[PDB]
Order: C-alpha cells, then structure tokens, then sequence
C-alpha cells in the first residue's frame, strides 16, 4: 500500500518531483506508520528501478 | 534593598553558627549530626522525631534557597563536609574487620546521599562535599587498615562477578546490586588507595579470565578511572593480540605447506589453542612455570607446542635484528575439557596431567607424583582437593590414588576456586637489604662513580640474580625502590652530585 | 578463504560485506520477513540461555559475541525496519521478565547503529528515567508532610508490601490495547489502589 | 613543617606518588624554606629568582609566558566553580570533570615553573607536556559550548579525555622523579 | 494465605505543524516569510519530528537538544 | 581411557634484560616512545648491555656519538 501511494505521489509531481523529506511529509499526511517505514518502501522501489535519484540535485528524487 | 538586607542579616549569622568551637564542634554541625541519628527512627508520623526532622528540613531549605562563587554557601557546604567526614570516620573505625564491610559501606553512602538530597534539595556542590568527605575520611587511616580495605573491595567485586556468572536464578539480582554498588568505589580515584587496589584487582582478574569473559569489560567501563597504571585494560588488549597471533600462525602454516609442495613438484586429534601473555601487565608467580615439557606431557602435545614456538621465533624476524630477542616459557595455567564415558569433565592443566596419568595405570603414589612433578606440593594438594571430592572420580587413601567405582549425562565443572589472600614487618627488612647492597655497590667504584641509571642497572641486576648466593631474606624490586633508597642515602649525605 | 587467497587487504573485506548484502537483497519479501524473525529469535534465545543457565551459558555467550559481526551487515538496507520491529517485540518481554542487565546494553553497544529509529535504546533509557522519577516522588511526599506538620504546629501555636511504578512511553513500547486496566479499584485490593 | 596554615608535619617515605598535606592539601619542599613546591628549579635557582624578583602567586618573554600559564590555571579554576554551582549530574561525567580540573591545575603550575627554570634535555618534556595540556584544554572547551547542565548530561570523547589525563599524569610523575 | 513481598506496576503516559515556528507543517518558514523571496527544506530526525531546516539550524546553533522530546538531536541519514 | 576434546595452553614471553624503563625518554620500555606516543616502535640494546628505544637512541645518535649511560662508543649489537 505504501508503495502504490508513493508511486501515485511521484507521478502527480511529474518532472518536478520533490526533495525526499517533502515526499515523506506528503505521504504521511495522506496516511490519515513511521517515516522510516516510508523510507524503506522508497529504498525498495529505488532498487526495483522504478524511481531514480536526480544526479544534478541529489536532494530531490526523479521518477522514470 | 533585598540584597543589602539579606546579606547583612544572614551572612554574619551563618559565619557565626558554622564556626568550630574549640572542642571541634559547631552548631549547625550538631543539628545535622542529630538529623541522621533521629532519622534512624523518624518514620512513625506520631513521634517527636518527625517534628524535629521537619523543622531541621525547613530551616536548611530556607537558608539555602537564595543561591542561583558564593558568600554563605561555602560555609554550609563545609559544615556538611565535616559532618559526613566525622560520620564515616566513626563507622570506619567501628567495623573495619567485619566480614560484611563493603555492603555496609555502600549502604552508608546511600543513606548519606539521600539525607543530603532531603536536607538541601538537588544540588551538585553538596555531592562534591560528600565525595570529598568520604575521601578525607579514608585518608586519615593507618597503612594496614587501608591495605585490608582495598583487599576487601577487590574480593567483593570478584565474588559478585563470579556468582553472577555461575549463579543462574539469583545472579540477575547480584549483577543489579553490583551496578548499583559500583558508585561508592569510585571515591578511590585520586588516592594511593588506587595504587594498592589495582594490585589485588590484577591478581583476582587473572584467575577470573583464565578460568572462565564479557562482563569484565562492562565493569571496567565504569571503574576505569580508578586504576592509575591501567593494567587491567592491558590484559584484555593482550587477549585480543593473542587471537590475532593465532590467525597469523594458521596463515604461516599454509604458506609453508605451499613451499613444500612447490619444492616437491618443481621437477581424531585434540584441538590445541595457545594463549600468549605479556610480562608487563600479567602477574605470574615463577613457581607456576613449566620447565621441562617432555618430562610431564605426551608427545603429540609437545610436537604442537614446539612447532608453535618455532613459528613465534621465525616471526620475530625482519629491523628487529638489532635488539633483544623474545622467547616462550610455558605455564601450568589454563583449562581443558575431557569426554569420559557419557560425561564431559572440565579440569585445569595440572588436573589434566593427573587424570591422563591413569590412562594405562590403576594406582599412583602421591610421593611419585610430586617427585616427577617438580612443583611445590601445596599446589598439588590444592589441585587434588576437588579431585578427591564426591563428584571427582579419584580418591587418595592411605596415600595412593584410586578410581571411584561407577554408580548421569551431566557436565561436571570441577576447578579450584580462587584462594583469597589476607593482609596480616617485611618492608623494613627489604629496605635494609636493598640499602646495604646499594652502599656496597657505590663503595666499590671510588671516585669514578656511576650514573644514576647506571647505578640503577647494577642494583637491579644484583637483585635479579638475588642477594641470595637466604630464603629468610629473599620479591622483585622496581626503579621506584631504587630511587627511594637513594633518596634515603642522599639524606644521609652518603652520595653527592 | 578470502584471507588465505588474497592475503589480508582492506578492499576484499568490503567486497565480502557487499556480496552478503547483495545476496540478502536478491530475495522475496516473505523470505526477508522470515529471515529477520529468525535473527531476532536467535538473539533473544542466546541471551535467555546465557543469563538463566550456568557454565553452558558462559560457553554460549562468547559465541554470541562472535556471531554478531555477520548480523551487522543488515544496517543501511531495507531489512532493518522489519528486523527492528521484530527485535522490539522480544526486548519488551525480556525487560519485563528481568531488569535491564549488562547483556542488553552490551549487545546494543555492538549492533546499535543497525536500528534505524533507535527504539531499543529508548526503551533502555526509559527504565532509568523511571528510577529518577521514583526519587522525585519520595521528595515530594516529604514536602507534603512538612506542610502538614507546619500547619498543625501553627494551629497548636495559635509490615507493608513494597510497590514500584514504571512509566513507559507509547512511542517506544508495543503495549497492546488488550493489555489495560479499566476499573482499577474493582479488580485490585484497597491499599494497592490507594 | 606544613606551610600554607596548619601545624601538621610531613615526611616522605619514597618517591612513589608525591605527597601534599592530608588536611589542607599543600605541597612544599623539605630542602628550602619556600611555601610552594618547585619541581624543575633547584632551591638555589628559585632563591636567585625570588631575590632578583619575578612573577609569583628574553627575560621579558619569560615573565609573559609565566603570566599566560597562571592565567590558564585561573581559567581551570573558574570552570570548576561554574560547574560546581549548578542547581545532580551523572556520576562518570562529574568524577571525570573533577579529575580533569585537578590534573590541568597541577600541570599548568608545574609547567609555569618549568618556564621559570632558566647538558639539559628537559625541553622535550616541557614541549610534549604543553602539547598534551593544550589538547585536553581544547577538548574541554569543545565540550563546554549553551546550557551547562544539559551539556554535561549529554556527555565517547570521554575515552579520549581519559587517555589525555593519563598521559599528563605519567609525564608529571616522570618530571618529578627525574628532577 | 499469601503475602506480597514486592511488586512492579506499569502504565503509559497517554497524551502538528512546525511547532518551533508554528507555521503550517507543509507551509514556509516565518523567519524567511518576513523576508519574502522560501528556501527552507524540511528536516527529519531520529526522534521522528519534522521541522524547518532554518528553524533547526538556528535553534541548534543555540542549544543541542531536540526542543520537543529532550534528546540529543540526530539528523536522520537513513534512506539517504 | 580418558579422551581430550580441547586444550588451551598458556605461555609468557621473556627478555634477557631487566631495565623496565628507557632512560632517554623516561617512559616504560614496553610502551611506545614519546614521539610515537604523541601521534612499529622497537627496542634495541648495546654491547654495554643497555637497552633503549630504537627512536630514542636514533635521535640521540643524530645528536651525539657516545652511549648516554657509560661514556663509551655505541654498537648496534645485532643477532
Ligand atoms: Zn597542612
Ligand atoms: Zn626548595
Ligand atoms: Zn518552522
Ligand atoms: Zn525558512
Ligand atoms: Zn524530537
Ligand atoms: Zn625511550
Ligand atoms: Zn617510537
Ligand atoms: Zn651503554
């Protein structure tokens, strides 16, 4: 469930995305779980290759 | 207006009521001294002691409530220090030879600290006063009393740790009490008691480490500051180094096998682990040595030991060509595990020797055992005590050793327990002998003389060979002893510079 | 095997660690879950045995210390969160069955940086904060009694069960709502409830 | 005799530790009449300095260095007072802080005397003594920076502090014995 | 009959914008909201609170505890 | 008979010297020398049967040429 919620959040922001912490805040708000749980889901998704890290701006993350 | 009034009113009053009368007593000191004595039985709500304690509490808190060094806080703190010092001095004189010195000491610390928190509220300066008072009380004591106290502290720590490790069900209570009780012992930091206490801690921790760890580091994490020369941590560092050495030895063996196979092709066993100790930070009595291995050991074990010694020698080679060389003296210490019949037994090295002797024989004479042993027979009897017990399968009857007839499947851990040593005019004789040797050595050199460290080297060598060409006279000297004796001689004007 | 082959060098140990990590990642979610649960159970069972048992214990305990360095490869991976969740659930019962011994603090001083949110350290610190609160409650009682004595002294001038309390933060302990007391007077004796 | 005072008498049986008065906590040499204890400089050298006159408690630079050392000692005393005047801290932090204060005070005192000193090679001793004392000073300062009580409750680096204190103690013993 | 010699009881202390500067949790930083032209990203910490990097930078430069739970603040570096 | 399953032997290692303190640097000889101590530190001895740090005596010989204990010439007695 966290994975699909995060996928929807990343898709909504498009080519702008967000800094990871802002995205955690968005998902936690949409929940109504721990920040670490969301970060774990994020890492698993990144390993799956659905999302990538913006090389130019490592702070923000970019879906692909 | 406040500051003016309060200063002028209270500060003379405290400066006058905290001054020690010629007898050695002040007023607030007397009140606070009465506080604890009445608090002994000041728990019943309907009793005069309750009102008395409440009144003293209110007085003290009103007096101290102004602080945010200070003008009046100094005097009240010193009064608390004096009270605590007198209390601890009295108690210490009372029961310094009891078999329960250390729990009572810790309980007294707890009572004094709780009383201070009740009388003045939570403040750090009063805690500092309490620590200083305990230290001062400890200091003003004769030497033998201090030595006994240090021995008792070390024995207590060792007993608690050993009980926690062996005792299963109440061991948790012992360990919790130990962690609670460690705090008073930290008072010894910054005294000569630290020096005399490190010694006995060394002696007991050696046996604990050999017989059985991981709790020792935990204890050292909070009692660390107390030890001046830091030898206890050095022991654990030594254990780690020994493990690294074993790994290196394995790699060396593999390399040698590879070289042998290259040269050739160019055309059910006991598990032995070896532990190496440094002499800087490990107490080993030279009576515990093993001199002739083949005389008291089987052949395979001797082969393994010999090959390890060869590895050590060959590893001591590189810039180290210039400098002294290292060796290996084997000791009777250590532990061993045997599997006899159904049961599994744990013994020490000497006990392993005694037991393996029975492999092809049904009886041995104690006289023959001690004759072949070349060890002090008191050690033999000490190691034989647990063997001749009920669990031990051996009995010595007038005596000759014989087997215990069978009578299940449980490990039997039989090892001698630690034999605590008690402090009972040797120092005078030792000083005299060292001095006489010194004066002879310095009389031998005329006006040519010697350097201070040269004289040190000569006296140290003489004592290493020993003034004995005897046993009544002859311990190992240190440079501190040489410097002390030469200080006495200089004071006698016998040496000039 | 690595040390025998390539000698002791730095980068090969890091290679070994990264290999183990990558292998744990190439797994299914159910299996990651089961593995994490097995790790938590292993720690709990070793500590239980060592504290309870005697010499077999002290034997098992040095082994326990050896085996931790493999476990610690988990840090920084995804599996950390599930491992920590499982660890909390046994550390709870262990702390309520026995006070916070040396063992729990030592294991944590080894493997602490693995736990992402640092929940176990917070449980341990909670026990200590509670002892401090006990001290303060004692003092507060004394102050109340002093006020009573003073008021009565101005008007005039005009064999028990020991009990200790423990407070736990719900941000760190897994206390199920099934485990509660609702009408405390009804289900408990009188003096206790007082 | 004890000079501060108090009427207790002091005797030294061996140079294992080094002694102050058990009651008041003061040290003086038995050789010459001078209240303080002068480790590096002989009684004659101290007598020449005091007869010629110097700071108390090239030649200009000496005085400057001695004032700097005594000022640092004052700083250590001020730190001890400030920590002692807080309204109970964890035990290990408190005991280490008291020990560090005592060590820094004694080390700065003996280092000031070693500056006052002038085939002698005590220069390396005074040099590494300065190095170690300055390192421990910097560590304490780093652990000093808003609310003191919270800072002490926070604190590890404590191990480094213990190491430095042991170093200072060993070197002080070395200077005392060698002198 | 039975008698109690000791006992231990248990209880819980049952009781969200950027509390330190009180602006809305997802909104901008008031310190820089006075100086219009909004650069503070949110910061997370192990103690599971979310605050503004500006707020926290200043506050920490002053004091070295978490202003909300009395623990040494630790900048969360997991998942990063 | 009686069968062994594991043994742990214990040994010490022995010098041939009784110095226990380096004179040049006044630190305990088995510990590291002063310079190494501030920030592979071996002991060496001479035919004069005086032992010192390798680094201590190296610096002293960069300074002088007489052994600091016996007013004699130095020999890096090898093995
Ligand atoms: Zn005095
Ligand atoms: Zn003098
Ligand atoms: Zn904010
Ligand atoms: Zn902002
Ligand atoms: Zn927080
Ligand atoms: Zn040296
Ligand atoms: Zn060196
Ligand atoms: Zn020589």
């Amino acid at each position: 469930l966290l994975s699909c919620l995060l996928v929807r959040i990343l898709k909504a922001h498009g080519e702008k995305g967000l800094h990871i912490d802002q995205l955690v805040c968005l998902v936690l708000e949409a929940w109504q779980c721990t920040s670490t749980d969301v970060l774990s889901c994020i890492l698993h998704l990144l390993g799956q290759g659905y999302v990538k890290r913006r090389d130019d701006r490592p702070q923000i993350l970019m879906y692909a | 207006l406040g500051k003016t009034c309060w200063e002028a009113l209270v500060s003379p009053l405290v400066q006058n009521i905290t001054s020690p009368d010629a007898e050695g007593v002040s007023a607030l000191g007397w009140l606070l001294d009465q506080y604890l004595e009445q608090r002994e039985t000041s728990r019943n709500p309907l009793s005069r002691a309750a009102s008395f304690a409440s009144r003293v509490r209110r007085l003290c808190h009103l007096l101290v409530h102004v602080e945010p060094p200070s003008s009046s806080l100094r005097n009240i703190t010193q009064c608390w220090l004096s009270v605590v010092q007198e209390q601890v001095s009295r108690f210490l004189a009372a029961a310094w030879r009891a078999p329960d010195f250390v729990p009572r000491y810790c309980k007294l610390y707890e009572h004094l600290q709780r009383a201070g928190s009740e009388l003045f509220g939570p403040r750090a300066a009063f805690m500092l006063a309490l620590r200083s008072g305990f230290s001062g009380a400890l200091l003003q004591q004769s030497f033998l009393t201090a030595a006994h106290m240090s021995e008792q502290f070390a024995r207590y720590i060792d007993q608690q740790i050993q009980g926690g490790l062996i005792g299963g069900a109440p061991g948790v209570e012992m360990l919790g009490q130990l962690q609670r009780h460690l705090e008073p012992i930290m008072v010894l930091s910054g005294l000569e008691l630290a020096t005399t206490f490190e010694h006995f801690y060394q002696h007991y921790m050696a046996d604990r480490l050999l017989s059985f760890s991981w709790l020792e580091g935990a204890v050292l994490e909070q009692i660390g500051l107390c030890f001046p020369n830091r030898l206890p941590q050095l022991m654990l560092q030594s254990l780690s180094t020994s493990e690294e050495l074993q790994r290196q030895f394995h790699l060396f063996q593999l390399q040698r096998l590879d070289k042998l196979f290259l040269e050739q092709e160019d055309e059910p066993s006991p598990a032995i682990s070896i532990l190496v100790l440094s002499p800087r930070c490990w107490p080993v009595s030279p009576l515990c040595y093993l001199y002739h291995p083949r005389k008291c050991l089987p052949t395979e074990f001797c082969d393994a030991l010999d090959r390890f010694s060869s590895f050590y020698s060959q590893s001591q080679n590189h810039v180290l060509d210039m400098g002294p060389h290292r060796r290996l003296q084997w000791t009777w210490l250590g532990r061993a595990e045997l599997q006899f019949g159904k049961q599994i037994l744990h013994v020490s090295t000497v006990q392993m020797w005694l037991l393996l002797k029975f492999n092809q024989t049904e009886e041995v004479s104690v006289e023959t055992l001690l004759k072949d042993s070349d060890l002090s027979p008191e050690l033999l009897l000490q190691a034989l005590v647990p063997l001749t017990s009920g669990n031990g399968p051996l009995t010595l009857h007038e005596g000759v050793l014989r087997l215990h007839e069978p009578g299940s499947g449980e490990a039997l851990w039989l090892i001698p327990p630690q034999a605590y040593l008690n402090v009972e005019r040797t120092l005078e004789q030792k000083r005299n002998l060292l001095s006489c040797l010194l004066v002879r050595i310095l009389k031998a050199h005329g006006e040519k003389g010697l350097h201070i460290d040269q004289l040190v080297c000569l006296v140290l060598e003489a004592w290493q060979k020993g003034p004995n060409p005897g046993h009544t006279v002859a311990v190992a000297c240190t440079s501190t002893d040489v410097l002390s004796c030469i200080l006495h001689l200089l004071g006698q004007g016998y040496v000039k510079r | 095997a690595g040390s025998e082959l390539f000698g002791p060098r730095a980068a090969f140990m890091l290679a070994l660690r990264s290999g183990f990590s990558g292998a744990l990642l190439q797994q299914s979610f159910l299996t990651a879950a089961h593995m994490s649960e097995q790790f938590a159970r292993y720690i709990d069972q070793q500590i239980q045995g060592g504290l309870i048992g005697g010499a077999p214990g002290v034997e098992m305990l040095g082994q326990l210390q050896r085996h931790l360095e493999p476990i610690m490869v988990l840090s920084g991976l995804e599996l950390a969160t599930t491992f920590e969740h499982f660890y909390q659930h046994y550390m709870a019962d262990r702390l309520l069955s026995f006070g916070s011994s040396w063992l729990e603090g030592a294991v944590l001083e080894q493997i602490g940086l693995c736990f992402p949110n640092r929940l176990p350290q917070l449980m341990l610190q909670s026990l200590s904060t509670s002892e401090e609160l006990q001290r303060q409650f004692h003092l507060f009682q004394l102050q109340r009694l002093d006020k009573l004595f003073l008021e009565q002294e101005d008007e005039e001038e005009k064999p028990s069960p020991a009990i200790s309390i423990l407070v736990l933060s719900p941000r760190c302990w897994p206390v199920s709502p099934l485990c509660y007391l609702y009408h405390p007077r009804k289900c408990l004796p009188t003096e206790f409830c007082d | 005799w004890c000079t501060n005072g108090c009427d207790r008498i002091l005797c030294r049986q061996g140079l294992g530790c080094g002694t102050t008065c058990s009651k008041c906590g003061w040290a003086s040499c038995f050789n010459c009449s001078f209240p303080e204890a002068h480790y590096p400089a002989s009684c004659g050298h101290m007598s020449q300095w005091v007869d010629d006159g110097g700071y108390y408690d090239r030649f200009q630079d000496y005085n400057e260095r001695c004032t700097f050392h005594h000022q640092a000692r004052e700083f250590a005393v001020n730190l001890r007072n400030r920590v002692s005047a807080i309204h109970v801290p964890p035990p290990r932090s408190f005991t280490f802080l008291n020990d560090a204060c005592q060590g820094l005070e004694q080390a700065r005192k003996v280092l000031a005397y070693a500056c006052v000193y002038s085939m002698d090679v005590v220069e390396q001793q005074t040099e590494n003594l300065e190095l170690h004392t300055n390192a421990l000073q910097i560590l304490l300062e780093e652990t000093l920076l808003r609310d003191l009580a919270s800072s002490l409750r926070l604190l590890d680096c404590l191990s480094t502090g213990m190491e430095l204190l042991r170093r200072i103690q060993e070197r002080l013993l070395a200077i005392l014995q060698h002198s | 009959r039975f008698e109690v010699k000791k006992w231990n009881a248990v209880a819980l202390w049952a009781w969200d914008n950027c509390a330190i500067c009180r602006n809305h949790i997802m909104d901008l930083c008031i310190e820089c909201q006075a100086n219009q032209a909004e650069e503070c990203t949110v910061a997370w910490g192990v103690c599971n609170h979310a605050f503004h990097f500006h707020c926290i930078s200043r506050w920490l430069k002053t004091r070295q505890v978490c202003p909300l739970d009395n623990r040494e603040w630790e900048f969360q570096k997991y998942g990063h």
